[PDB]
C-alpha cells in the first residue's frame, strides 16, 4: 500500500481541462515542497513533468500545472491531447528521508 | 547529452540473487546520487534506495533493507543494485533515477528536481 | 632430580622445615640422616569464577532513522527515541525553498541508530576459597600433592623412601576482595577492583548498555552536521592500560596463577633408601658425562657393572693433591639397585682443581674438575 | 538564487568589485546598471596529493615458528628471518639433561611469526601550489563553474543573454599547509601536525606489503608465544580529539576582485508587462532582512519587464529596494524569481498594473 | 597397563578424506601427547605431527600441514587423525604413539624416551 | 619422501656376532640433541623402543642393545645375535624446529 492517495482512473473529453488529486499527510505531501509529477506512457520510462509542486522542466508543456492546498497535491492539464493518454504519478521526500509514490491514474482520452 | 544505459532483462530462479547495473553518460557521476525504483506488470512504482555515488554512503526503504544492496563504480560510471533471495513477487522492471547531490558531497536533502532522468528499466523475470 | 636444570632453584638445609614455593621456580631440600628431596609448586587453578561486569570495547550502528521538520513547525520526534537499544541526537540546520520547506529558517533533524555491541570484555570474581595448589615432591635417583584452604595439610606416602607431611599455608596471591579477573578475546590478567570499575566504556549485569554515549563519537557544536557514529575498537586502547598488570594464564576451563605458598614439610617418618645396603665392591663406569648446572653444582650418572648390588655408591670429593675430602655430596646415601644400573649423583665440587673418586681400591675411577 | 537559503550570506555593493569567497559562505554582488549575481566556493580540491607514509592500526598473526638450541652451540636459525613479511625475536630458556641438551644453561631461542595488516591510515602531503578552487557564480532568475588555481587566477566567465566577467582572484590562507598533514582512517579524514604523525608509535611503510617496525603491534610476552597488540582505532580517535576533521574539502577563504565592465541586465531590452500576475510561491522572509517570491505571468506580450515596487502604509511613495535586477516574464505562463528588501513595519509589494496589479501586504518584525 | 587401541582398516576412494583414531587405557589421557607416524607398504616411518590431549594444541610436519587435521576427544580418551583430498600416495598404515606432557600442560620439550608406547596401526588402501 | 636421517638399507651377521647401525643427521638434529632413539619393527608389527637418550633403554630391553653419539652420527650396537633379531631398525630425532626425523631403515639379516 502506498502512503500517497490517486484515483485509478481518470477520463476526459479532447480540449477539455481535468485534474488528478493526490492525498498524502503531514509527512510528505503536507510537510514539504517535494512534491513531483510524473508521466508514463505504455512500455516507455517515467517522465518529469513537475517539481517543486508548481515548477516545470523547459520541455514539459504549459498545459501541466500544478497545485496544494494542505495533505492534498494537484496536477491540472488543460486542453487534452489524444498522446495525453498514459498513467500519472505524484512523488514526495518524507520527513524521514524516503520517497514515496502514489499508486498512478491511468488518464484515457475520448 | 545526459542518457543512462540500463543492464539488459535477466530470467532468474526464486531463492536466488539478481545483480542490475546503469552507466551514466554525458555528466558527472561522483556529482549525482543514483536511485533505483521497480515497478511491477501493471502495478504502481515504489522506491528501493539510494547511493551518494561521490562517497558511497546509502539509503534503503524499510521494505528493502534485508535483501537490497546498491553498489557504484566511480571508474566505470556504473551503478548496481543487488537483491538477494529473490521470489515470485520480485517479477518487476528495475527503474534508476539521479538527483544531484549536495556541492560539499552529504546526500542530506535532495534537489527540488529528483528523478529528471530515468533508465529505460531492466525487467527481472523470477519464474 | 627434577629441580636440576631449573633455573630459579634454592637450596634449603635445616637441623620440621620452612620453604617457600613459587611457580616457575623449585626447592631442592637437604637433611642429615634424611633423604635429599625437590619440591616445586606446579601449579595455582581456580575452579568457578563469577560473573560481575560486561563492557563493550568495538560498537557497530544499524537501522540508522531520520526525521526532518521545517522551520515554525516545532521538533520532530522518532518512537526510536524512547527505545533504550539506540542512540539519538538532534541537530539544528538552515532549511528554505531550495530544502523543500515553504518556510525559511532553522529547521530541527533527529537522528537514530541502533547499538550493537561486536567486542566484549568481562569482570569476574575469583574465590581464593575455591583455590588448588599442585604440589610435585621428587626425591633424588615424583610423587603429585593438592593443597586447598578446606584441606590444607596433606600426607605424602614415597615408595621405599618413607612418609612426609606438607602443612602449606594458602596466603598467596593479592587480596582478590580487592582484585579482578579480567578477561579479553583470549588473554586473561589480575586488575585492581576499583580501576576496572572506573572504565570508561558502556557496561551491562546481565541486553541493556548502561552508558552508551561513552562509545559514540563526540559533537562539537560550531560545526556542520553529521551522522551518529560509535568510536572503532579499545582493544589496543586497553593492552596500553594493561602495561604494568599481571597476564593470568587460561586455557580449557579453570584460571593458572602465580602462587607463592609457604609450606612446612615434617621430615619424621622420612628414612635413606640406600642406608640398609653396604658399599659396593665392584667397578663403576660413567653413563653419562659429569656437567655444571646453574647453580655451581655438578652431575653425573654412573653404570654399576659389577656385582653384590643392592650397595651403595662410593664417592668422595678429593683436593688437587688427592688427600682430603673437600667438597660435598648432595645426593642422600646414592645407591646400584642391580648390575649395570644407572644412578644420577649431584655434587658441589670447590673451586679450581678437585679429584671426583667413584669406587674402591684401583677399579675406583677418578675424574678431574674445575670450577670458574 | 543560490545564496537565498544559506545563512553565512554577504551582500557587496559598488558600482563596477572586492569581494571575499569563503566555505559555507555566499556572496551577493548588487551595481547599478549591472545584473544581481551570486557568488560561491564550492570547494578545494588538490588535483595531485602525494602519499608520505602508511601506518598500520590492526594486525593479526599467522604460521609460527619456534627453533631451539642447546647452551654453548650457538644461535638457532630460521628461514623465515630473511623473509621481510616475518617478525622474529630472539631469547634464552633453561636447557639441560631432561630438555635433550648435554650441557646445563641458557640455550638460545627464536621465533618468527606472519604479520599481516587488516586495518592501515594514510597520510598525504598538501601542497599550496596543486589547490584548485571550484567557483560557482549565478545569475538572478543553474550557475556557471570556474576554476582559479595559484598559476591561473584570473578567468574569463561567460553568461548567456547577460554578458561576460573577469575573476581575478588570490589564494589566502592562515595555517601552514607545509607542516600540515592530511590524515585518513576508513571513512573519516583529519588535518593534523607532520611532526605529530611521523612521531606516531605504530608499523609504517612507504608508498606484498613491506611494515617497517613490527614490533610496535606485536608483543612476544607470554603468561612460548607470538602476541598481537588489536586494534588501534579507538586509541587514534582519542589522540585526534583536539585536532580538525575534515570532509578534498580543505578550509581557506579565497579573496577575489570581479570585472563587471562587460556585464549587461537582461531585462533592459524589453517593455513593461501590461497583463495579469499570480502568486506561483508565497512569499517568504529570509534569514538576511531579506524577502523572495515567484511570480507567473498570465498575460500575454511577453518576453517582457516585471513591473514591482514596495509602496508605504498609505500606498503612495516608494520606500523599500528590490535586490533582484530588472526582473523579466521569458514567456507566457513564466515563472519568475524577486529578491526584495521591504522597509521595517508596514509596506504593500505591487506587481503589475492598473487594477489587474497584485497587492500583497508585508509586515517586517523589526 | 599401558594400551593403544587403533581404529579398523579402511578402503578409500582418491580426492576424498579419512578418519583415524586412537584410544588411550590405562593412563591419564590429558597428561599426555598423541603423536601420529606413517609408513607406505615397504618404506620408511614418516612422522606426520602431534596433538596435546590437555590444552588441545598441534603442531604438524610442512609436507603435512594442509591435509591433516589432528583432534582430541576427552571424554572418549580418543584422539582422531583426518587426512583430506588423499591420494595413490597416501596408502599406508598409521600410527599412533604416546609422549608426556610438562606438568603445567605445555607440550615445548618433550620426554627422553618418545613414542615408549604404539598403537597397532591403521592400514588404509587407496 | 628422502629422510635427513641417514641409515644403511640393508645389514647382515651372523649368530653370535656383534653388528653396528649408523645413523647420520645434521648439527640440527643429531649433532644437535640427545633425543636420539632407537626402534625395532618386526614384520607386521609396530615400531618398539630400543633406546632413548642416545644409551638409554627401557626395562625390558636387553643389555646386548647399546648406543653411542659421535657429531652427527649415531650408532646401535647388537652383540650376541640371535635369530629374532631379523627386524627392521630405524633411528629417530627431536629436531631444532621442533619436528621428530626418522630414518630410512635398516633391515638386519641373521644367517
Ligand atoms: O492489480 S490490482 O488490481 O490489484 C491493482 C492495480 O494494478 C493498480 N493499478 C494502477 C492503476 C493506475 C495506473 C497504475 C496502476
Ligand atoms: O622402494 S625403494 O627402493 O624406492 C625404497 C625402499 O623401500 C627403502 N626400504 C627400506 C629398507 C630398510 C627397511 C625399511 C625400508
Ligand atoms: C534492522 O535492520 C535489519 C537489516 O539490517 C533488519 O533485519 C531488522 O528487522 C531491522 N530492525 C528494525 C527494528 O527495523
Ligand atoms: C599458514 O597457516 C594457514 C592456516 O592458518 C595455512 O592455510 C597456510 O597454508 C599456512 N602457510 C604456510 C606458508 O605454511
Amino acid at each position: 500500500q502506498s502512503a500517497l492517495t490517486q484515483p485509478a482512473s481518470v477520463s476526459g473529453s479532447p480540449g477539455q481541462s481535468i485534474t488528478i488529486s493526490c492525498t498524502g499527510t503531514s509527512s510528505d505531501v503536507g510537510g514539504f515542497n517535494y512534491v513531483s509529477w510524473f508521466q508514463q506512457h505504455p512500455g516507455k520510462a517515467p517522465k518529469l513533468m513537475l517539481y517543486d509542486v508548481t515548477s516545470r522542466p523547459s520541455g514539459v508543456s504549459s498545459r501541466f500545472s500544478g497545485s496544494k492546498s494542505g495533505n492534498t497535491a494537484s496536477l491540472t492539464i488543460s486542453g487534452l491531447q489524444a498522446e495525453d493518454e498514459a498513467d500519472y504519478y505524484c512523488s514526495s521526500h518524507t520527513s524521514r528521508g524516503t520517497w514515496v509514490f502514489g499508486g498512478g491514474t491511468k488518464l484515457t482520452v475520448l | 547529452e545526459v542518457q543512462l544505459v540500463e543492464s539488459g532483462a535477466e530470467v532468474k530462479k526464486p531463492g536466488a540473487s539478481v545483480k542490475v547495473s546503469c552507466k551514466a553518460s554525458g555528466y558527472t557521476f561522483t556529482s549525482y546520487a543514483m536511485h533505483w525504483v521497480r515497478q511491477a506488470p501493471g502495478q504502481r512504482l515504489e522506491w528501493m534506495g539510494w547511493i551518494n555515488a561521490g562517497n558511497g554512503n546509502t539509503k534503503y526503504s524499510q521494505k528493502f533493507q534485508d535483501r537490497v544492496t546498491i553498489t557504484r563504480d566511480t571508474s566505470a560510471s556504473t551503478a548496481y543494485m543487488e537483491l538477494s533471495s529473490l521470489r515470485s513477487e520480485d517479477t518487476a522492471i528495475y527503474y534508476c533515477a539521479r538527483d544531484k547531490v549536495d556541492d560539499y558531497g552529504d546526500y542530506w536533502f535532495p534537489t527540488l528536481w529528483y528523478f529528471d532522468y530515468w533508465g529505460q528499466g531492466t525487467l527481472v523475470t523470477v519464474s | 632430580m627434577r629441580c636440576v636444570g631449573v633455573g630459579n632453584r634454592d637450596f634449603v638445609e635445616g637441623v620440621w622445615v620452612d620453604l617457600v614455593l613459587e611457580h616457575g621456580g623449585c626447592v631442592t631440600t637437604m637433611a642429615q640422616g634424611k633423604p635429599t628431596l625437590d619440591f616445586e609448586l606446579t601449579k595455582t587453578t581456580a575452579k568457578e569464577v563469577a560473573l560481575l561486569r560486561t563492557y563493550c570495547i568495538e560498537a557497530s550502528i544499524s537501522n540508522i532513522t531520520t526525521a526532518t521538520r521545517c522551520p515554525t513547525q516545532g521538533e520532530p520526534y522518532l518512537k526510536e527515541e524512547q527505545d533504550q537499544q539506540y542512540i539519538c541526537r538532534r541537530d539544528v540546520v538552515d532549511r528554505g525553498w531550495g530544502n523543500g520547506c515553504g518556510l525559511f529558517g532553522k529547521g530541527g533533524v533527529v537522528t537514530c541508530a541502533k547499538f550493537s555491541c561486536s567486542g566484549k570484555i568481562t569482570g569476574n570474581l575469583v574465590q581464593i576459597e575455591n583455590l588448588e595448589y599442585t604440589v610435585v615432591v621428587t626425591v633424588h635417583n615424583g610423587v603429585t600433592a593438592m593443597i586447598t584452604p578446606r584441606s590444607p595439610s596433606v600426607e605424602v606416602k614415597l615408595p621405599d623412601y618413607g612418609e612426609l607431611t606438607l602443612d602449606c599455608e594458602p596466603r598467596s596471591g593479592i587480596d582478590f576482595n580487592e582484585m579482578i579477573l579480567m578477561k579479553m578475546k583470549k588473554k586473561t590478567w589480575l586488575v585492581h577492583k576499583q580501576w576496572f570499575l572506573d572504565l570508561p566504556l558502556p557496561w551491562t549485569a546481565g541486553v541493556h548498555w548502561n552508558y552508551k554515549e561513552r562509545m559514540v563519537t563526540f559533537k562539537v557544536p560550531h560545526a556542520k552536521r553529521q551522522d551518529v557514529t560509535v568510536l572503532g575498537s579499545q582493544e589496543g586502547a586497553m593492552h596500553s592500560a594493561l602495561a604494568g598488570a599481571t597476564e593470568v594464564d587460561s586455557g580449557d576451563g579453570n584460571h593458572m596463577f602465580a602462587g607463592h605458598l609457604k609450606c612446612k614439610v615434617r621430615m619424621e617418618k622420612l628414612r635413606i633408601k640406600g642406608m640398609s645396603y653396604t658399599m659396593c665392591s665392584g667397578k663403576f663406569s660413567i653413563d653419562k658425562e659429569m656437567a655444571e648446572t646453574q647453580h655451581g653444582t655438578t652431575v653425573v650418572k654412573v653404570k654399576y657393572e659389577g656385582a653384590g648390588a643392592p650397595c651403595k655408591v662410593p664417592i668422595e670429593i678429593r683436593d688437587v693433591n688427592k688427600e682430603k675430602v673437600v667438597g660435598r655430596i648432595i645426593s642422600s646415601t646414592p645407591l646400584a639397585e642391580n648390575t649395570n644400573s644407572v644412578t644420577n649423583i649431584e655434587l658441589e665440587p670447590p673451586f679450581g682443581d678437585s679429584y671426583i673418586v667413584i669406587g674402591v681400591g684401583n677399579s675406583a675411577l677418578t675424574l678431574h674438575w674445575f670450577r670458574k
